[PDB]
RNA sequence: ACAGGUUUGGUCCUGGCCUUUCUAUUAAUUCUUAAUAAAAUUACACAUGCAAGUAUCCGCGCCCCGGUGAGAAUGCCCUC
């Protein structure tokens, strides 16, 4: 792949882009599906985010963690 | 390797020999190569049907939602693969391709019948 | 040779007893090599076309012997009685092509029960045999499943309002493409 | 990471 | 080599002789037979009721070649070669 | 309160029913042989070594669990008619995780018709093996379990190996496991090869099968001919527990006898062919008196 | 090994059969013993036999020897929180010291077995890759799946060379 | 290493070289077809074409992938 400092090609120096044709009925329906699809995934993403917080919090200062900490301390004494 | 930036992504890593593809569901940094170093391997995806006519897919569901929970992006094919399993809703592009197939097939049926008559 | 009907007939025949006797076939065969250490790989094949290549291997020197899964006495001579492992090619001296035939035949024979081999005792796969969990038991149907409605409202095709279509045509004027109606419900077969 | 043969490069800082 | 081999083999000690000079049973633990204590020889005559003194660290002379092979350090290109029949 | 295979009463009866033969249970197998290890032991230490083998034998004699036929799985999680002809094959998704037991894993198949349905037992077990392999399990059904191949092993009195192969390959509650075990139990009954599975851990399975099929005539004759009487009456005692509402069990409450007369109770009450049982028991009695 | 008084103690098995695992809080172990007197028999034999076993299982724990500085042999342990554990041995034998140490600061049997149990899940059997880290290397090593084209050649209908020819024709 | 050849008129001992085994490159002689893997003189000088665009302007990306083993006893593991 090219780098930042190399010069570009000569033949493909005039064109910029050529967007394809747009179907009016199809595009609007597809846009509607994406808007609902992104919203649904975002809620799932936030739901998974809260699950990670719950799992991490229980591993740090969970009830079983205090039981383990007190048991070893009591055994050591 | 030390990269400037990049985002954690779950993608498919190609494998196997020629004419026999085999994708591994893996989670790696976006700026690393396709077959480069990865964090954790999740599952596998066999693209070719076996003697039973089945395309086996493996998913590490509890670990998959762990990486998504911490902010891991998903590529186009993994979302379609997860959409089929039912872990995620059907991708909008999956449905549109289905609808396009029906219309093309309907045109093919009509075109053949018109020539027949 | 008139022995394809029953390959094991030759083993029970008097001709085999007269020549080889109690000892295995490969007992009297010695392989000529370059020195003290024999090469780790024997001849690939000694029956090339219609020409016998020098001193034949124990199997390719008498064509009446057939390598099949039916006969076990012949295949037993190539399997250790105590260790229960298949002898490698240098141990016997057979050519590599027949060695591959022996391995496949022995493996096939063990799959048909014609030859004995070790079967270790295996514990049951699962610790608790419970079918109560919902992974194996049927789950209650979804409210959208019994009704027949799609799982999500946007899965189906809905006709957009005409006002939105006019807006899109104005925005994408010049590069507009022909529109289409609702997709067919069922696709016929060609 | 470091070694005992580190050379104090200065041109890189000068260019920056 | 010939004299050394016969001298060593003629000096071999059997299980029965070992049992007689120790007045204790000798038990063979076959690896493929599991923990089954197979008895191969019994001391004829009086049987000693005193068990052998158990030493925590035995004092035996080991050969460096035997230990090297046991630990998996002999990687020669001649030890594991496939040879002809016996 | 119907009797079950895991009850202590049936287990204790079957533990002493199969006996304990150290020579047969510890048989030198066809594996990579290694040189033996020798050590010196006294008379007291020999008994300690012997009892350790007995404890190991008991653990090695853990009878495999026996259950009934599992119910088929027919569940549809969702239906999608938009994907009727999008793909030709069917996708199988397996949840893999070292912490989740295999009985709780989700195996879901996407049929080409667009229906999200759970995987059947036949394919669920195959998928588990592929991603969680273990020794002795073939992904596809081996040819050895065909009817033609079983007769070849049965002609070679390979009944013990067939049972050990079946438990390793198939799931104990599966349909194939049941029919193979029943076929093996039926064949040994016809040929009277009960001596093969004396010290085998699979002896509990055939004894339980016989006590539920009311076929004890063949087994009782062999035990008497082996001069094993103290355990023979236990099998009759097991029959009464499994079938209390019967004429034979009623006679035991009526007569209230003990010893060999318990067999005589069953011989003249529910035994299909009691002539052989009574004559053999008579043959045992006269022989035992002569020996004593 | 030929040289040495007890060559058996310099093999991998002897170094690996000693089961004394210190807790994560133990850093320094100091052992003082005398080279004369019958009372120091337990201490000297402990140094001569068990110390290599202890160090092998605790590579990160410093072990230092001091001879003929204190008339009464003893062991001193330094914890991470600055706590000092003093163990007095004047008549205890070789075996007694190891059992005494294993209880005051050694790890429990349940802790060791659960530690390695959690380590097993790292090498998950369901993964694919190199033999050193995963069991299988490719999906073709699974019975039923399409085999590798190197071993069994693939049918012509599936070869990409045939697929491209018909598309261009 | 299961070892073998070779000192001497001759034996024993000590002690080198070499044979027998496997992998890679080049060359010689020879050569029918298919599949898969791999493709390697040179950190020497380079003709020509191509390898970074996308996008309603802003912006984002532009040795990241890829390439090489020159340099440095560089390093491996590990703490932060
Ligand atoms: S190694 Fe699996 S396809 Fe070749
Ligand atoms: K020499
Ligand atoms: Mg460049
Ligand atoms: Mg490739
Ligand atoms: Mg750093
Ligand atoms: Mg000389
Ligand atoms: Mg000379
Ligand atoms: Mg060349
Ligand atoms: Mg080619
Ligand atoms: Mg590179
Ligand atoms: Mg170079
Ligand atoms: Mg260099
Ligand atoms: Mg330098
Ligand atoms: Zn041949």
């Amino acid at each position: 792949r090219k780098t930042r400092h190399d010069p570009p090609a000569k033949s493909k120096a005039g064109r910029v882009a050529t967007p394809p044709a747009v179907d009016p009925t199809e595009f609007f329906v597809l846009t509607e599906r994406y808007r609902q699809y992104r919203q649904t995934v975002r809620a799932l993403r936030l739901e998974f985010m809260s699950e990670v917080r719950k799992k991490l919090h229980e591993a740090r200062a969970g009830v079983q963690a205090e039981r383990k900490a007190q048991e070893d301390a009591a055994e050591h004494r | 390797r030390a990269y400037r930036g990049g985002h954690l992504t779950i993608r498919l890593a190609l494998g196997g020999c020629t004419n026999r593809p085999f994708y591994r569901i893996v989670a790696a940094h976006s700026k690393c190569p396709r077959d480069g170093r990865f964090v954790e391997q999740l599952g596998s995806y066999d693209p070719l049907p076996n003697s039973h006519g089945e395309k086996l897919v493996a998913l590490n569901f509890d670990r998959i939602r762990h990486w998504i929970g911490c902010g891991a992006h998903l590529s186009k094919p993994v979302e379609k693969l997860l959409g089929l399993s039912g872990f995620y809703p059907l991708h909008p592009m999956m449905i549109t391709n289905a609808e396009r197939l029906r219309r093309k097939r309907a045109r093919e049926v009509l075109l053949a019948s018109q020539k027949t008559d | 040779s008139p022995y394809k009907d029953e390959p094991w007939k030759y083993l029970d025949s008097e001709e085999y007893q007269n020549r080889y006797g109690s000892r295995p076939v490969w007992a009297d065969y010695r392989r000529n090599h370059k020195g003290g250490i024999p090469p780790q790989r024997t001849r690939k094949m000694c029956i090339r076309g219609n020409k016998v290549a020098g001193n034949p291997c124990p199997i390719c020197r008498d064509q009446k012997l057939h390598v099949d899964f039916r006969n076990v006495k012949l295949l037993e001579q190539f399997v250790c009685a105590h260790t229960g492992i298949i002898f490698h090619a240098p141990y016997t001296g057979v050519c590599m092509k027949q060695h591959k035939k022996l391995t496949q035949a022995i493996q096939k024979a063990r799959d048909h029960g014609l030859l004995r081999y070790h079967i270790p005792q295996v514990e049951p796969r699962d610790l608790d045999f419970s079918t109560t969990h919902g992974a194996v038991s049927s789950t209650p149907p979804a409210p959208t499943l019994v009704s027949g409605d799609p799982w999500y409202p946007w899965y189906s095709w809905k006709q957009p309002p005409e006002r939105e279509l006019s807006r899109l045509r104005r925005l994408y004027q010049g590069r507009l493409r022909e529109e289409s109606g609702p997709p067919p419900e069922l696709m016929p077969e060609v | 990471m470091a070694r005992k043969k580190v050379r104090p490069r200065l041109i890189a800082e000068l260019a920056r | 080599l010939t004299r050394g081999l016969f001298l060593g083999l003629s000096r071999q000690e059997t299980h029965q002789q070992l049992a007689d000079k120790k007045s204790l049973h000798v038990v063979e633990f076959r690896e493929e037979c599991g923990p089954l204590p197979i008895v191969v020889a019994s001391p004829q005559g009086a049987l000693r009721k005193d068990p052998e003194p158990e030493d925590e660290v035995p004092d035996i002379t080991l050969d460096w070649e035997d230990v090297k092979a046991a630990q998996g350090m002999k990687r020669s290109v001649w030890s594991g070669l496939k040879r002809a029949a016996t | 309160r119907k009797p079950t295979f895991m009850d202590e009463e049936v287990q204790n009866i079957l533990i002493k029913m199969t006996g304990l033969d150290l020579q047969k249970i510890f048989k030198p197998a066809l594996q990579e042989l290694k040189p033996p290890t020798y050590k010196l032991m006294t008379q007291a230490q020999l008994e300690e070594a012997t009892k350790q083998a007995v404890e190991a034998a008991k653990v090695r004699l853990k009878m495999p669990p026996v259950l009934e036929e599992r119910a088929p799985i027919n569940d549809v999680l969702a239906e999608d008619k938009i994907l009727e002809g999008t793909e030709t094959a069917k996708y199988v998704f397996t949840d893999i995780s070292y912490s989740i037991p295999h009985r709780e894993r989700f195996i879901v198949v996407r049929e080409p018709s667009g229906t999200l349905r759970k995987a059947s037992w036949e394919e669920r077990d195959r998928m588990i093996q592929v991603y969680f392999p273990r020794e002795g399990r073939r992904i596809l059904t081996p040819v050895i379990f065909k009817e033609e191949n079983l007769q070849t092993m049965y002609s070679q009195d390979q009944h013990v190996d067939v049972l050990n192969l079946c438990v390793a390959q198939f799931e104990p509650d599966s349909a194939e496991y049941i029919k193979i075990h029943h076929h093996t139990y039926e064949d040994i009954d016809k040929c009277g090869k009960y001596d093969l599975l004396r010290s085998t851990r699979h002896f509990g399975g055939m004894a339980w099968y016989f006590v539920n099929k009311k076929k004890i005539d063949g087994l009782l004759i062999d035990q008497i001919q082996r001069d094993l009487v103290s355990d023979a009456t236990s099998l009759v005692h097991l029959y009464h527990i499994l079938h209390p509402d019967g004429q034979s069990a009623q006679e035991a409450k009526k007569q209230g006898a003990e010893g060999l007369h318990l067999i005589k109770v069953f011989a003249k009450t529910e035994a299909q062919k009691g002539a052989y049982i009574e004559l053999t028991l008579q043959a045992y009695q006269e022989a035992f008196i002569t020996h004593s | 090994p030929m040289k040495g008084r007890f060559p058996i103690r310099r093999t991998l098995q002897y170094l690996g059969q000693g089961d004394v695992v210190f807790k994560d809080s133990v850093k320094v172990m100091t052992v003082n013993y005398n080279t004369h007197g019958e009372l120091g028999e337990g201490a000297r034999k402990f140094v001569f036999f068990n110390i290599p076993q202890i160090q092998y299982k605790n590579p990160w724990v410093q072990i230092t020897m001091f001879k003929n500085m204190t008339p009464s042999p003893f062991l001193r342990f330094y914890l991470d929180s600055g706590e000092q554990v003093l163990v007095d041995v004047e008549s205890k034998s070789n075996k007694e010291i190891v059992e005494h140490i294993r209880k005051i600061l050694g790890k429990n049997e349940e802790t060791l077995e659960k530690e390695e149990q959690e380590k097993k899940q790292l090498s998950h059997p369901a993964h694919f890759g190199p033999r050193k880290y995963c069991l299988r290397e490719c999906m073709c090593e699974v019975e039923g799946q399409v085999p590798c084209p190197g071993l069994v050649p693939l049918p012509k209908e599936m070869t990409g060379k045939y697929k491209a020819a018909l598309k261009a024709t």
